[PDB]
């Protein structure tokens, strides 16, 4: 997690509510006696609205897009619309603390000191109703049914839209800890009810739900926050706290928790209460905190006129090993996924997942303060039962995390640390710069091979058994990405200029340049097959040839088979290869071993059919009866079956052959031509009189009248 | 999207049905009547003509099917409601209830079968479950209601009430928002619903997010919206009291039935707005609709009568190569599954695309053209499924013509020209054009200024042959240009709007299929004096054609349910049949039923593809079958084809004439089978000749058990080798005796290695290469798999010296083990290879070992260089 400060302005006062335009364009602060209706977009301004008297206290919008209220301490409720105007101003006989529309009918609901009232917009009238303390939270069920009161008392009343009292909540510790913050888990169905949208005269004052799925979220001033459902069942325990709460509320899909409060910072928890990192450390309290809606963008209000709108940006932890493609969901899920039979396994781990490295019959999970080891048990290739082998448990601060069957490896800074599973620290290795890039190359099973790539430009393959490094090239620039060929014989490094340069490994030499690489993986299973993909386009040469470039968002993660698999925002995707444009491009150059080699992964019916018949003529008889047994055309393996029985005996001229096979497609007279440059012309003749195109064999006599 | 009237069921004593609700699940009609008629029809004609009179008094007026647990429901004007469940083939009467105060109204099952919301007139709601009636009965207010509706999810229970009004509920009764009503905003007079259907998604979105709900007033206009929008396709219908309202299956195409003034009509719309056509019923008045489970059948009610109508839907289907390809959307995915079926092998290969506009294809290749997240793409895919090429274009690719040399994909007022193949492989040369640009024989690249000028006459349907381009406009214009350099050539101006375009392989003649089903040929190159004329020929309802691409005479078409071919307009006996053209080449048409397929789309049968032949193809057969090869040959002389010819050959050869059927080999110019017929007769046995006939065809497991009868174990081997039946080979090496069997037992061990080789499959090539004495392959083998006390034992195993313990040496310095390459060196002849990996390897005490060792220590200062 990460968080990036757009924009940072101040205003005089102290913040008090914060509200966003559900489109998601101008936020209406709350700053003394005026509202301020900022731009997301830049951080700039309109103006400070003025039909408030006194200090504000809470605002609204009205998830429809046009009316938004703004309760205030002149003990009055303007309900402004869009186009920055006020339309009712009805009034209390107390400051008014929170208002709150409902979701679904637009019903406000503003409570203060002593009273909740209600609006319909289409009532003429405001229906007070009292309450028993000073009530400080309002949050509206997402089916807007139920509108529950939490207050300095310490009991969250919960009601109905006429008022009657349902049921009422305890929170421990009475008056003591005042519930200061409460918000209702907005994921549900009706979420999207309104995504497809499209003179301040006074108004008159007047004086199951146990089958239901929703969480109240319930931040005390006893330094907690709980869960409690619609029927006021507690969900879990109580989490401690050490600020004291001032703000709570969740993301766009109520995926997350902000908190924050007391001490100078904003937290962000998930559903269930765990933190999971900061938004950032404030310079006064924080009283207001809300995700942009369908945005990554919150915004954080404090005791300063700070106004700060972040972006939080999720960085993306992931790992592969061949087929297996084990990835962080959810922030503290890792989700192992197969890339053949995509059978899906979940494990849970409770805290925030760092770093996720995976190995055959490995997986290791960096949580916060200690390392699961995790180990594949079974001996089936598509086993997928996960069990837990060990936990090294201390605070780790490390780079880039790689795992070894029974070896785990941290980077850190220079040094290459190489922990046991039990925990020892078995070897390290003082590289002598910055390491950028580090990959496991298999091996044995205890001692293996690590592929450590420097700043300095120097490469390294580093033996987890023996403690000397063991250089491969020193290119120059610093190696953001690595990769080994299949066989262990070509590297492919990509160096801080877009530029995918691939060596021979054991002689040191260059052999061609590409101008734009992020990400490249060779071939798992045919040694000549590059992958890079630079700028949005996928790029997939064979040996020194042209490329065949595609459009692609994303960037390369591995390539096996036919399978490019390209990942775009947490989501893997298997790009099938075309193996025919490289199949035709060995053919033009005249090697056939090789087109077979590259069609064998998987090619149409009649490309197996050129190559068979480009194999005849170019005289690669081999690949030719593999090509035509993968056809099964009976008639051109006997003919080749014959030529080889033939060849079996004297027989070497090659015209003949080739003579034979022009024959046999049907040239008839390049064929012709072939069996005269020979000497047989009779072979000619023979053919021309089967046909009976006398007309031609009159001119391949050349022996003459004997009979 | 063509459709026609088939049949007219009849009810007796000319009662007036009210209500038609055909189940889904099976395919049972079930018709009310008007003076307690209830029955229950099925068709093949009918099965199951029922009268389940039992109760329903007075008028019948409501019927609901329960898709799941096909529970029937009915109701009366006298509020009686009545369940039915199917007992021993008949219908009986149950869950019998009855509230005496007013009139049901409407009905309706959930999603998923387990609750039902019944509306009352004077407002009162029961909503039961399958069993007891009352979970939570509301009585409402001074209101009227008429309809009433779940949604996907059983939540939310939209009433519909008399005056026009929709409330939105809870599945409680907690009155949520009225609905906003767009649809309807010049409108002054009274309104009443007469129609809502929430389509669930049951097979999918036609897209990812597309209009479910509908909702028309009788008045005739209609809005299909999604969940409750704002902002929704609006529809305007002329119909007078339109009266019914039916998704499809599908939720693809929207049957609006009603009467415009003038009678009866049942127009068609896209989920999106876009209209489809009109039926015009006979009879006095339509009431209802239903669709049936697929999608085929539209059954209506008229008076007296239910006619039935048939529906051809817009499949996406193609042919390419051997290939059949048909996409269809599934409940469980939102993206589109497409199925590249190929026949010849029985192999499916599906994929998943997102938009799937539509699909092309034309020789061994097929565009689907698709919406993107460089706005749309045109993928072009093999026969096997994979993309060869994604090409990102900006028009939205609304019709496809595909030619061997070229693609274009025009939208309403452009086309744009791609080349993506030679006579051989990608060399484009991208164009767009607007319509009425008339360009002249050649020129600018990719200017994307034309797509942008809007016209009045926009393109309804467009082709290309080899030579020419059609663009047909919605008056008629076709506009004709040059195809491999575009350029405006002639415009025709034909009579009606064409909504498909085909040419002959001569690119003379021009078949077109009207909105309507009309069916005309017009004739592009004959000069009247003006340039182009029709061609005084015209079909009813015709929904395929496919020209023949070799003989530019021959032309097919279906017709109804039935096929007719065409020489040169003379039309033959119609065959019958209900399946789409697929080819049409050597007198043969090879066509497949797609409805059949598409019902069990993950398991297409190849018992549904037909082929038939042409008459001319059926004389020869049939004649052959009659008179002897002798006299067949005269009539097959009299008119040539070489199709015939080779038919004839094959007839001989199956007799072994070997002289009728050679001068037929030389009739086809055909060296191939001249050359095997004299093989043939070299072989002086017969059932020796038979067994190679019996190959000749293809029936190698026939030829294989005639070669084993006979006693020739040798032969069947030898067959079985020459094509790649190595298992079969093994398997034949098992049993009996030959000349020389180990050698063909390690041969067939090291070819099954190498067939599971290639397809990196090691550990089952490691399986063979050992039975097999396999050496070169067989250490790839190992190291790929990392199996390195595998290389290990097979580098102790070779003898003192070979061509391969350099290599498995190499293999052990890569991976990084020492020891073992020393030992493996050691055993080849280099020693010097031995100390430079150590001193490589770093283990430097056994490097001056074996220095010490083989006498070559000038490796002294090394050891002091690493020292360091």
């Amino acid at each position: 997690m990460r968080a990036v400060l757009t924009w940072r302005d101040k205003a005089e006062h102290c913040i008090n509510d914060i509200a966003f335009k559900p489109d998601g364009t101008q936020l209406i602060l709350a700053a003394g006696s005026r509202l301020l209706v900022y731009d997301t977009s830049d951080g700039t301004l309109l103006q400070p609205l003025k039909g408030h008297k006194d200090t504000v206290y809470c605002v609204a919008y009205a998830k429809d897009g046009k009316r938004f209220a703004s309760g205030s301490a002149d003990k009055s409720v303007i309900i402004w619309t869009s186009k920055l105007e006020g339309i009712l101003k009805y009034t209390h006989n107390d400051a008014i603390q929170c208002v709150s529309y409902n979701p679904i009918t637009h019903q406000l609901a503003s409570c203060s000191s002593s009273d909740f009232g209600l609006w319909s917009p289409e009532q003429k009238s405001v229906s007070k109703h009292k309450s028993s303390s000073k009530i400080i939270c309002c949050s509206w069920t997402n089916d807007g049914q139920y509108l529950a009161l939490g207050m300095f008392n310490g009991i969250i009343s919960i009601r109905n839209k006429n008022g009657e009292e349902k049921v009422k909540i305890e929170r421990p510790g009475g008056s003591l800890s005042p519930i200061w913050s409460i918000c209702w888990n907005p994921s549900s169905r009706w979420e999207s009810f309104w995504m497809n949208r499209e003179i301040q005269e006074i108004p008159s004052t007047l004086k199951n739900l146990e089958e239901r799925n929703d969480i109240l979220a319930v931040a005390d001033w006893g330094q907690k926050v709980s869960f409690y459902q619609l029927s006021g069942k507690q969900i879990g325990k109580d989490r401690a706290l050490n600020f004291d709460p001032c703000c709570i509320s969740y993301f766009t899909k109520g995926e997350y928790i902000l908190l924050g409060g007391s001490d100078k910072q904003v937290s962000l928890f998930t559903k269930d209460g765990v933190r999971l990192g900061t938004v950032g450390e404030q310079n006064s309290w924080v009283w207001t905190c809300q995700a942009k809606p369908d945005s990554n963008y919150v915004v954080v209000g404090c005791q300063d006129g700070t106004i700060s709108f972040y972006q939080l940006i999720f960085s993306t932890v992931h790992g592969l090993y061949k087929d297996r493609y084990a990835y962080r969901d959810s922030m503290t899920d890792v989700i192992v996924q197969h890339l053949i039979t995509e059978q899906k396994v979940r494990i849970k781990c409770k805290e925030l997942v760092k770093k996720i490295a995976i190995y055959r019959n490995r997986l290791a999970i960096q949580l916060p303060e200690k390392i699961l080891i995790y180990e594949l048990y079974s001996e089936d290739l598509s086993d997928m039962h996960y069990r837990v082998k060990e936990k090294i448990i201390k605070k780790f601060e490390c780079n880039l995390l790689v795992v070894c069957a029974n070896h785990i490896i941290l980077c850190q800074e220079k040094r290459l640390q190489c922990l046991s599973f039990s925990g020892v620290k078995e070897r390290e290795w003082q590289m002598e710069s910055l390491i950028r890039y580090i990959k496991v190359i298999g091996g044995p099973p205890g001692r293996e091979g690590l592929l450590v790539g420097l700043k300095n430009g120097q490469i390294l393959k580093i033996f987890v058994d023996n403690l000397f490094a063991i250089v491969l090239l020193k290119q120059a620039t610093a190696v953001r990405c690595l990769d080994m060929s299949a066989s262990r014989k070509k590297l492919a490094v990509v160096d801080e200029n877009d530029t995918c340069l691939v060596y021979d490994i054991d002689t040191k030499e260059l052999l061609f340049q590409e101008p734009n690489a992020n990400s490249v993986a060779w071939n798992t299973q045919c040694e000549d097959m590059l992958c890079f993909s630079g700028g949005g386009y996928l790029n997939i040469k064979a040996s020194t040839f042209p490329v065949h470039r595609q459009k692609l968002q994303g960037f390369v993660v591995g390539y096996n088979g036919s399978k490019i698999f390209c990942l775009h925002v947490f989501s893997i995707s298997a790009v099938e290869v075309p193996q025919s444009a490289p199949m035709y491009q060995y053919l033009d150059r005249k090697l056939f071993k090789e087109a077979y080699q590259i069609a064998c992964l998987g090619v149409t019916d009649t490309d197996w059919r050129e190559l068979a018949m480009e194999a005849l003529e170019g005289l690669d008889f081999e690949t030719a009866k593999k090509a035509f047994i993968r056809v099964q055309d009976l008639r051109y393996l006997e003919l080749i079956s014959s030529i080889e029985e033939r060849k079996k005996r004297g027989e070497t001229n090659n015209d003949l052959f080739l003579a034979d096979v022009f024959s046999y497609q049907g040239k008839f007279h390049e064929a012709a031509k072939l069996y005269k440059r020979s000497g047989h012309e009779n072979l000619a003749l023979e053919m021309y009189t089967d046909l009976c195109m006398f007309e031609y064999a009159k001119d391949f006599l050349g022996s003459g009248d004997p009979k | 999207m063509f459709f026609y009237l088939s049949k007219k069921i009849s009810i007796p004593n000319n009662v007036k049905l009210q209500c038609v609700s055909w189940n889904k699940e099976q395919g049972f009609i079930a018709c009310g009547g008007e003076d307690g008629l209830l029955k229950v029809l099925k068709l093949e004609s009918n099965l199951s003509m029922n009268q389940t009179l039992e109760g329903h008094s007075g008028s019948v007026q409501v019927v609901t099917w329960n898709e799941q647990y096909q529970k029937l429901t009915t109701s009366d004007e006298n509020g009686l409601i009545i369940v039915w469940m199917l007992y021993k083939g008949s219908w009986i009467e149950e869950m019998i209830n009855n509230r005496n105060k007013s009139v049901v109204r409407s009905m309706s099952w959930n999603a998923d079968g387990q609750k039902i919301c019944i509306v009352y007139e004077d407002g009162a709601v029961i909503v039961g479950s399958v069993d007891g009636n009352r979970i939570w009965g509301k009585d409402l207010k001074g209101i009227q209601l008429s309809h009433v509706t779940w949604s996907a999810d059983s939540k939310v229970l939209l009433f519909g009430m008399a005056n026009g009004e929709i409330h939105i509920y809870d599945n409680q009764g907690n009155f949520m928002i009225k609905m906003k009503l767009s649809c309807l905003v010049n409108v002054t007079g009274a309104i009443s619903i007469a129609g809502i259907h929430w389509y669930h998604g049951t097979e999918g979105y036609v897209e990812p997010d597309c209009p479910c709900l509908a909702v028309c007033f009788d008045n005739g206009r209609c809005q299909i919206m999604r969940h409750e929008n704002d902002q929704n396709p609006v529809l305007i219908d002329t119909g007078m009291y339109v009266v019914g309202i039916q998704w499809n299956h599908m939720g693809s195409v929207l049957a609006v039935a009603g009467f415009q003034k003038a009678v009866n009509i049942v127009q068609f719309y896209t989920p999106f707005g876009e209209h489809l056509g009109t039926l015009k019923v006979p009879g006095k008045e339509i009431s209802a609709l239903s669709w049936e489970g697929g999608g085929l059948k539209i059954a209506l009610a008229v008076d007296s009568f239910i006619y039935f109508a048939n529906i051809r839907p817009n499949y996406k289907w193609g042919y390419c190569s051997n290939t059949v390809v048909y996409a269809y959307t599934r409940p469980d995915r939102p993206e589109y599954c497409v199925v590249f079926w190929d026949t010849k092998n029985n192999e499916k290969y599906v994929k998943y695309v997102k938009g799937l506009i539509s699909i092309t294809t034309c020789g061994d290749f097929c565009i689907l053209a698709t919406k993107a997240d460089a706005t749309f793409v045109l993928v072009l895919c093999n026969s096997i499924g994979t993309p060869l090429d994604p090409k990102y274009i900006d028009i939205v690719p609304l019709f496809v013509a595909m030619t061997k040399t070229h693609v274009i994909a025009a939208s309403k007022e452009a086309f744009y020209t791609w080349q993506y193949r030679v006579a051989s492989r990608k060399e484009g040369r991208e164009r767009i054009y607007h319509v009425d640009d008339t360009p002249s024989g050649s020129m600018g690249v990719l200017d994307y200024s034309k797509t942008i000028q809007g016209t009045r006459d926009p393109i309804c349907a467009i082709t290309a042959s080899d030579k020419i381009l059609i663009v047909g406009r919605e008056s008629g214009t076709i506009q004709r240009y040059s195809l491999p350099n575009v350029g405006l050539i002639q415009k025709y101006s034909l009579n009606c709007r064409a909504y498909q375009l085909s040419l002959n392989c001569n690119s003379s003649r021009l078949a077109i299929i009207d909105i309507s089903g009309v069916l005309t040929f017009f004739d592009l190159d004959a000069r009247v004096t003006v340039v182009g004329e029709l061609l005084k020929l015209e079909r009813r309802d015709v929904w395929d054609m496919k020209w023949a691409k070799d003989n530019p005479d021959l032309f097919a078409m279906m017709e109804k349910t039935r096929m007719y071919v065409f020489r040169n307009l003379d039309p033959e006996e119609p065959i019958q049949t209900s399946g789409y053209i697929c080819n049409f080449e050597d007198l043969e048409i090879k066509s497949v039923l797609l409805d059949e397929i598409l019902k069990d789309p993950e398991h297409p049968n190849k018992d549904y593809l037909i082929n038939f032949e042409i008459r001319s193809l059926r004389d020869s057969r049939a004649l052959i079958e009659k008179v002897g090869i002798k006299d067949a040959s005269q009539f097959i002389e009299d008119n040539p084809h070489p199709r015939l010819w080779r038919l004839l050959a094959e007839a001989a050869l199956q007799k072994l004439d070997l002289y009728t059927a050679e001068q037929a080999f030389v009739r086809c110019k055909d060296y191939q089978g001249i050359k095997f017929v004299k093989r043939l007769g070299k072989l002086l046995s017969e059932s020796m000749k038979q067994a190679e006939v019996v190959g000749y065809f293809g029936r190698f497991e026939e030829a294989e058990r005639t070669y084993l009868e006979m006693d020739r174990r040798d032969l069947a081997i030898g067959l079985r080798l020459k094509l790649g039946d190595w298992f079969r080979v093994l398997q034949l090496l098992k049993t009996g005796s030959g000349d020389a069997d180990d050698s063909l037992l390690e041969q067939a061990n090291n070819a099954i290695g190498d067939y599971f080789a290639d397809r990196q499959k090691w550990l089952n090539a490691v399986q063979y290469y050992v039975q097999g004495r396999n050496q070169e392959r067989l250490a790839e083998c190992y190291y790929m798999l990392e199996d390195y006390e595998g290389l290990e034992n097979l580098a102790i195993s070779l003898p003192e010296n070979h061509k391969l313990l350099p290599e498995i040496a190499q293999m052990f310095v890569r991976v990084g083990m020492c020891e073992q390459a020393v030992t493996a060196f050691l055993k080849c002849s280099q020693p010097k290879a031995a100390v430079d990996t150590c001193v490589h390897l770093n283990q430097w005490n056994k490097a001056v070992e074996l220095a010490k060792n083989h006498s070559m220590k000038e490796i002294g200062s090394l050891l002091a260089r690493y020292a360091s």
